[PDB]
């Protein structure tokens, strides 16, 4: 199960 | 900006036997950037039944890629894979070898 | 460590060829079990390993809703980092992150990862610690700024450290029989006449899992490892790997060469040579 890319770059 | 010309594998999942279905596969692999194009040839003539494997990136950020087709060997028939990346100025070519 | 679990997303820039496309790929040590590409006709997780299947719906919406927003979120990242580098809506260009937990032999968390890369450089990295960054340049700098104050390192060390081991826990569990159990190499040596004077002993070793082994040609004990023609373990397409060693030796002589293979699938290193026939 992957995290979440709450925050972009 | 990186760019990485890709290293080529042509080679069947099982010792090639004259007669039976085996499987052909072209690795390609630590190359960048991602876009590639690959054909697997029969005589030349390209095999318009080819299935392939996920884009996938080694530790060094490499792309890697399987392509494969189901086969019968027959040491008269030629078989090679057809590979075009940024980094080639024309398509590289890379027969096929049952004892490689 | 024992065993892993890595993710792969490969985000793409295509100026043209369409709108940014985001790639993920789920692998359990040398094995792929999911995969999704925000390209293809119907955008959604799909399995790729046969254990992975017995999950519920509930599961492949989870991994598809995540996804599917991370193709957006992406987006965003592609555009900063243009900005951050001065660059044109001209050229291609790609972000590729690597997320990863190694599970320990006391079952808990041996070492977190997560580490991205733009154009095939490094970028940014979480360190060891899983609580501080480390920025390639100052273009990076921007970002561990904005993730600092997000506290992303602390949400990141939370998931790798419970979540990932978890998961991967349950995973290793459905795929017992596959992902636990190491096959050993199949081994054959082969005899390549080259020329009247020369010939190449090609050592084979096909049907391995995992992909980690060691091939090496002896003469009457020395490695041969100046010699050693040895080729990038490559997949067999059915989940195992294959690999080979070739060496040129003279004719007669080679009686002489022995081939060594080592595997963790093996109880000690084999000890094989070509047999005329």
């Amino acid at each position: 199960l992957p995290p979440l890319d709450i925050t972009p770059y | 900006m990186i760019q990485r010309t890709p290293k080529i594998q042509v080679y069947s999942r099982h010792p090639a036997e004259n007669g039976k279905s085996n499987f052909l596969n072209c690795y390609v692999s630590g190359f960048h950037p991602s876009d590639i194009e690959v054909d697997l040839l029969k005589n030349g003539e390209r095999i318009e039944k080819v299935e392939h494997s996920d884009l996938s990136f080694s530790k060094d950020w490499s792309f890697y890629l399987l392509y494969y087709t189901e086969f019968t060997p027959t040491e008269k028939d030629e078989y090679a894979c057809r590979v075009n990346h940024v980094t080639l100025s024309q398509p590289k070519i890379v027969k096929w070898d049952r004892d490689m | 460590g024992s065993h892993s679990m890595r993710y792969f997303y490969t985000a793409m820039f295509r100026p043209g060829r369409g709108e940014p496309r985001f790639i993920a790929v789920g692998y359990v040590d040398d094995t792929q079990f999911v995969r999704f590409d925000s390209d293809a006709a119907s955008p959604r997780t799909e399995p790729r390993a046969p254990w992975i299947e017995q999950e519920g719906p509930e599961y492949w919406d989870r991994n598809t809703q995540i996804f599917k927003t991370n193709t957006q979120t992406y987006r965003e990242s592609l555009r900063n980092l243009r900005g951050y580098y001065n660059q044109s809506e001209a050229g291609s260009h790609i972000i590729q992150r690597m997320y990863g937990c190694d599970l320990g032999p006391d079952g808990r968390l041996l070492r977190g990862h997560d580490q991205s890369a733009y154009d095939g450089k490094d970028y940014i990295a979480l360190n060891e610690d899983l609580s501080s960054w480390t920025a390639a340049d100052t273009a990076a700098q921007i970002t561990q700024r904005k993730w600092e104050a997000a506290r992303v390192a602390e949400q990141l060390r939370a998931y790798l450290e419970g979540l990932c081991v978890e998961w991967l826990r349950r995973y290793l569990e459905n795929g017992k029989e596959t992902l636990q159990r190491a096959d050993p190499p199949k081994t054959h040596v082969t005899h390549h006449p080259v020329s009247d004077h020369e010939a190449t002993l090609r050592c084979w070793a096909l049907g391995f899992y995992p992909a980690e082994i060691t091939l090496t040609w002896q003469r009457d004990g020395e490695d041969q490892t100046q010699d050693t023609e040895l080729v990038e373990t490559r997949p067999a397409g059915d989940r195992t790997f294959q690999k080979w060693a070739a060496v040129v030796v003279p004719s007669g002589e080679e009686q002489r060469y022995t081939c060594h293979v080592q595997h963790e699938g093996l109880p000690k290193p084999l000890t094989l040579r070509w047999e005329p026939s």
